[PDB]
Formats: structure tokens, C-alpha cells, sequence
């Protein structure tokens, strides 16, 4: 069910501003660049 | 002198509540509207 | 690690609701929030 487990901050009257352009920018770059996730994913494996 | 592109401040107003700004533009709203308030109140405005 | 003299998020944010802040202070709060959103949206955390 999409009810069963929410965000409890989605309620909050913040989450309805559109996010900036600093984190688009700190963001966008990374996890648009498909070697950052190959990376991210390993690192995970390596952990997990 | 008349001013190109303006609306009412509450047309605008509502419909940012409907669609809340994009933070660093609300800022600047925010700077502009404390303007408002201190001209206002210094020369006691009897109709805004 | 610990990290001191912080207080439940909503502790404050109940205590800004009441007054709220300075906009350059709540221009900081939302860039932290917004960083949070993409912290928990991509480890699609079930219990925030
Ligand atoms: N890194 C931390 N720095 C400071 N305080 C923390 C940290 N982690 C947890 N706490 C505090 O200790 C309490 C218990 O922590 P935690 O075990 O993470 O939550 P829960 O009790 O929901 O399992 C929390 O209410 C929190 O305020």
C-alpha cells in the first residue's frame, strides 16, 4: 500500500516550496551521471 | 511614472499560496515587502 | 557519532509556527530540509 509506510515530512507545509537550485546543483550532476550510481551501488555491495 | 507588467500584490499573492515560490525568490519578496511596510508606516499611508 | 544540543524536528518547528524566523535563518532551515528529502527519498526510508 503507498499509505502503509509515508514520509512524515511530506505533511509539512516546507515540503510544498520547490527545491532549489543548490541542490539541483549539488544533485543533478551526480546521480544523472550513470558511472556515480555504478559506483554507489558497489559501494553498497561492499558494505551489505 | 507608470510601471509595465504589474498586477494587484494580492492576485500575486494568492496565487503563491496555491503555488508556493521557489525560496530564494520568496526572499526577495520578502525584501521588497518590508519596504512596503516601512514606507507605509513612515508616512502613515491611510489606504494601502 | 553523537552530536550535541539538537532537539526533536518538530520541537522547533512547532516553536516557528508560533514565531516564525528570520528569513535568511529559514532560508537555511529549507536547504537542510531539502537535503534530508533526498537523503530519505533515495534509501527510500520507511520510518521518518
Ligand atoms: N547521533 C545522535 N546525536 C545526538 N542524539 C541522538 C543521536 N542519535 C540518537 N539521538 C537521540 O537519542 C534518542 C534515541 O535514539 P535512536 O535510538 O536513534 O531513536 P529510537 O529511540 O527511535 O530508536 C533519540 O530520541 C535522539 O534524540
Amino acid at each position: 500500500s503507498w499509505r502503509a509506510y509515508p514520509f512524515y515530512w511530506a505533511w509539512l507545509p516546507q515540503a510544498k516550496v520547490p527545491f532549489s537550485q543548490e541542490i539541483k546543483d549539488l544533485i543533478l550532476p551526480k546521480i544523472s551521471d550513470p558511472n556515480f550510481v555504478k559506483d554507489l551501488e558497489e559501494d553498497l555491495y561492499e558494505l551489505f | 511614472l507608470f510601471v509595465e507588467g504589474y498586477k494587484d500584490a494580492d492576485y500575486w499573492l494568492r496565487r503563491f499560496e496555491a503555488e508556493p515560490l521557489p525560496e530564494n525568490t520568496n526572499r526577495q519578496l520578502l525584501l521588497q515587502f518590508e519596504r512596503l511596510v516601512v514606507l507605509d508606516y513612515i508616512i502613515r499611508n491611510t489606504d494601502r
